């Protein structure tokens, strides 16, 4: 196995930022180690391999290390660009089990913080008929990450939503969303008030509707 | 130079998951071919590989209920997987390994697959496509974002387009999400000029042959 | 064991 802490590590723009691996056992050579880089959404990309040498393209900022099982991944001068998963992955043998990925440590770059700006979207006049309705809030250009909550009359939901994450902007670090809550029908027409809260921190926007005003 | 795995799609539990890895621009014969998985909010996870020289080896999980076979005729590397559970439901990756001396050192990557493994009543689902638009507000403002909401559908992927293509500044076409259902669904907006004419998302569905149109305005008033 | 090595 292959032990990668932290899971998640947060860097501030221009700093640096270190990822750790331990070997359960030595790999091949001491050197079989390679550190992928993975965005969501896209395939893992090569950035080091035999430890320390560089992949084409991947500048030197990313520097790879190795001593015994223990390896370390040191990412300078961070930039927006850098937000990704990161991965180890070492090798023993051609055999079961001979080879182990990391569990991944979560980057996330700190850029300036950013309130989202809300949208709110009633149903569409054709959903009801249909025995459920989704009701989508958009969250735009925030940083850092938020958490959300719905409310329908003043209560807090706590089933039906699912929340849409697009990657961290490459250039100035900030996020989108999009949180869905759906209800049936009988719920939806039950009710007046339709709220989502979307929270930094000691930071919340909020935005509503009334379902007889739309 | 590249590798693409084959068409994934919805699997019964008692279907063959056979995904194949292609090659175009170069050989996979005497290079290694790895194949990995990721399920939704998880990391990466070892399947097995196919040897430069020809052992295949697996991760102990799939060994008893899956096959890597290498087919240096049609210069490929296919793998199989039986007993399918609702665990194998994962985007599948494959990728080709330049130099057998990093042992690792996987360099070219496919796009990756998605694949969804169904209960017994899993059939595929077209998307019905719903319009998004804000409630009529007491201030209108020169710019307006709508959107469509795309629901419901089996397996993935749907495409998106805005004005068949013409239209790409300020959309935002977010990453599906998976509803109780087991359905999937996503949203895609568009920020424009409260003046300007009438937007319309192309919302594709391969797996039913579908393709919906719908014209979004803003609301009366 | 080592890529057929």
């Amino acid at each position: 196995d292959m032990t990668q802490t932290p899971s998640s590590k947060s860097v501030p723009v221009g700093d640096t930022v270190t990822i750790n691996c331990q070997a359960s056992e030595s790999v091949y050579s001491n050197n079989r180690l390679s550190w992928f880089q993975q965005k969501p959404g896209q395939p893992p990309k090569l950035l080091i391999y035999l430890v320390s040498t560089l992949a084409s393209g991947v500048p030197s900022r990313f520097k790879g290390s190795g001593s015994g099982t223990q390896f370390t991944l040191t990412i300078s001068d961070v930039v927006c660009d850098d937000a990704a998963t990161y991965y180890c992955v070492g090798y023993k043998s051609s055999t079961t089990d001979g080879l182990a990925f990391g569990g991944g440590t979560e980057v996330v770059v700190k850029g300036d913080p950013v309130a989202p700006t809300v949208l709110i979207f009633p149903p569409a006049a054709d959903q009801v008929a249909t025995g459920t309705v989704t009701i989508v809030c958009v969250a735009n250009k925030y940083f850092p990450d938020v958490t959300v909550t719905w409310e329908v009359d003043g209560t807090t939901q706590t089933t039906g939503i699912e929340n849409s994450k697009t990657p961290q902007n490459s250039a100035d670090c900030t996020y989108n969303l999009s949180s869905t809550l759906t209800l049936t029908s009988t719920q939806y027409n039950s009710h007046k008030e339709y709220t989502c809260k979307v929270t930094q921190g000691t930071t919340s926007v909020v935005q509503s509707f009334n379902r007889g005003d739309c | 130079q590249s590798v693409e795995e084959s068409e994934g799609g919805l699997f019964k539990p008692t279907d063959t998951l056979t995904l194949t890895c292609t090659a175009s621009g170069f050989s996979l014969s005497g290079h290694g071919v790895i194949w990995v998985r990721q399920a939704p909010g998880k990391g990466l996870e070892w399947i097995g590989s196919a040897g430069a020289y020809g052992r295949i080896y697996y991760a102990s999980w799939a060994k008893s209920r899956s096959t890597i076979t290498r087919n240096t005729n049609l210069n490929t590397v296919t793998l199989k997987m039986t007993s399918l559970t609702a665990a194998d439901t994962a985007t599948y990756f494959c990728a080709r390994r330049s130099d057998v001396g990093t042992s690792v050192g996987f360099d070219s990557w496919g796009p990756g697959t998605l694949v969804t493994i169904s209960s017994s009543s899993g059939q595929p689902k077209a998307p019905s496509v719903f319009p998004l638009a804000p409630c009529c507000g007491d201030t209108p403002s020169s710019t307006v974002t709508l959107g469509c909401l795309v629901k419901g559908y089996l397996p993935e992927p749907v495409t998106v387009t805005w004005n068949s293509g013409t239209l790409t500044n300020g959309v935002r076409t977010f990453p599906s999400v998976r509803q109780s259902s087991g359905l999937y669904s996503l949203s895609s907006v568009v920020s424009v000029t409260s003046s300007s004419q009438p937007v319309t998302c192309n919302v594709a569905h391969p797996a039913t042959n579908t393709k919906v149109d719908k014209t979004v305005a803003p609301s009366t008033c | 064991i080592i890529x057929g090595s």
